[PDB]
């Protein structure tokens, strides 16, 4: 039992390291991107508001 | 006949299993003594989770 579950939990905590490194890069990089992102998207939308004729 | 011959069948078994897990036993018991020298991050688990 208790050497399966350290098993379960060794590789449990090799799955987690292994997305941690990838996840903290990501995170640190989330809400300057958004803010800038919707800035444009709004700014990019006020061009399509304009019926050609 | 059926008590002295039943009183051998049933203790050759035991005498078998038992000396099977007397064996089972040890390799488990230097298994163990493997994986002790790498789990010092328990308490970091469910956190990191």
């Amino acid at each position: 039992r208790d050497l399966t579950l350290l098993q379960r939990e060794e590789r449990l905590r090799d799955l987690i390291e292994k997305q941690d490194e990838v996840l903290t890069p990501v995170v640190t990089s989330k809400d300057p991107f958004k803010d800038n992102y919707t800035t444009f998207a709004t700014a990019l939308d006020s061009t399509r508001h304009q019926l050609a004729i | 006949n059926l008590v002295i011959e039943e009183y051998q069948r049933k203790a050759q078994l035991l005498i078998k299993q038992i000396r099977d897990m007397r064996s089972e036993h040890v390799a488990l018991q230097n298994q163990q003594k493997l994986a002790e020298k790498v789990d010092r991050k328990i308490s970091d688990k469910d956190e990191n989770i």
